[PDB]
Formats: C-alpha cells, structure tokens, sequence
C-alpha cells in the first residue's frame, strides 16, 4: 500500500518526485535520480534539525508538525513526525 | 540501508501512525492556493 | 497605508503579534520585546538564511520566495523582502 | 549601535512601497484560513 501511496500521491499534479527522507537520512523513499536527490535529502536531514532546534530552542513545550516553503521556481513543503520526516516537492499546476 | 531492514522497520509496528499521518498531511496540502 | 492593514490585523482571528524585520536580521517596528521580536526574528533570519543556501544549493538561479511555519502553539509566516524580511505571528485557531 | 535614526527610513513613500508589497504577500496569504482536521486524534 506504500506503492499505493506513491501512485495516489505522484497522480497529484505538480509533484515531480515524492523523495521521503527518515529521521537517519537514508533514502527509504526515493523515485527520482538517487544521486542527486540523497545529497537534498541529506541537506533537508540537516534543516529538519535546524528546525527541529529552533522549535524546541525558541519555545519549551511547542512540537515541530510541519513546514511551508515557496522558492522561485516550485512549492516545496517539509511534513515532520515525531519519529520520522517527509520532503516532496511540488510545481504550482 | 539494506531491504531486509527496511521491509523490517517498514512491517514493523512503528510506521502506522507515520503513514497514517503521512497520506493525511499531504493530502491536507493538496487544496491548492491562488497567488494572483 | 501599512497602519490600516496593520489595525485591521490587530483583532484579526488568531493574532499572537505583529512584527516585522527592518534591517536585514536587525528590527526595528515592534509591538513586542526585545527577544521576541529581535532575537527570535534575527534567529529566524539566519535560518531562512540557511534555507536560501540550501536552496541555492540546489540550484543557485534557485532563490526563496516565501516561508510559513505551523506547530503547536503558534502558525508563523515568513515572507523574506529584499533586504529586511518578514515576521507575522499568528495562532493556529 | 544599530542605527542613528529607524525612523526616517520606515517613514518615508517608497521603503514603504517594499513594505506595500510585502503586506501585498500578508494579504495573498492570510485569506486562507483553514484548519487542521481531527480524525479522532485524542491528543
């Protein structure tokens, strides 16, 4: 049903690649150029820290649930769990 | 890193409420907003 | 007319406060404190800071255009201008 | 010593035509409002 997933969620237009990174920065979720996205997805391994440590350093008790980014050229979203963490990116369609 | 642990970790009872909270997240960003 | 937007924001659903960033990490219009407004808005500066090298790691024509946060306690927006950036704190309900 | 006057700057007709745009941004994205949904959470 991952695969279901993936076909469910790559059939939402705009989304070049479903690339979903855990919490140990190894692609368990790639559909995409590997070599070229597992360098991204170890960046946003390092920023989901960088907000990880800015939630829980700017405030005590506030839990990191999720992310909203526009760039030049995509929509980009960042969805973090408690255990583990998303990244897909989307065009605007 | 190798398939066996993932279809472990993957099977395991740890990743239901993260797909659970996966599909639901992102599906929660599928309404689309308008920047004109 | 920034001061009519800015009244018409003050009892707007869910507003924790209204700021913004007026010197690239360094601001200035406040209708908090010291850290709230300048310390954790300077923080947020050199994430988004971080973000845009991220990005522009990925693609250097790649810059950011926008940014929103949501969490627990609070749903922050982040709109990065030119030189200054944006701030607005807002609760999720 | 951040800056001899803040407000010169922030007062004036075209530093506040950034601002108009960047409260041009505010106004495309606080006319969403639309919350999260429960689904029996419990927390």
């Amino acid at each position: 049903e991952v695969e279901e997933t993936l076909k469910r969620l790559q059939s939402q237009k705009g989304v070049q690649g479903i690339i979903v990174v855990n919490t140990e920065g190894i692609p368990i979720k790639s559909t995409m150029d590997n070599p070229t996205t597992t360098q991204y997805a170890s960046l946003m391994h390092s920023f989901i820290l960088k907000a990880r440590s800015t939630v829980r350093d700017i405030d005590p008790q506030n839990d990191l649930t999720f992310l909203r980014i526009r760039s030049k050229k995509n929509e980009i979203m960042v969805a973090p769990d408690k255990d583990y963490f998303l990244i897909v990116i989307q065009n605007p369609t | 890193l190798t398939e066996e642990e993932k279809q472990q970790i993957l099977h395991s009872e740890e990743f239901l409420s993260f797909f659970d909270h996966s599909t639901r997240i992102v599906e929660r960003a599928l309404s689309e907003q308008i920047n004109i």
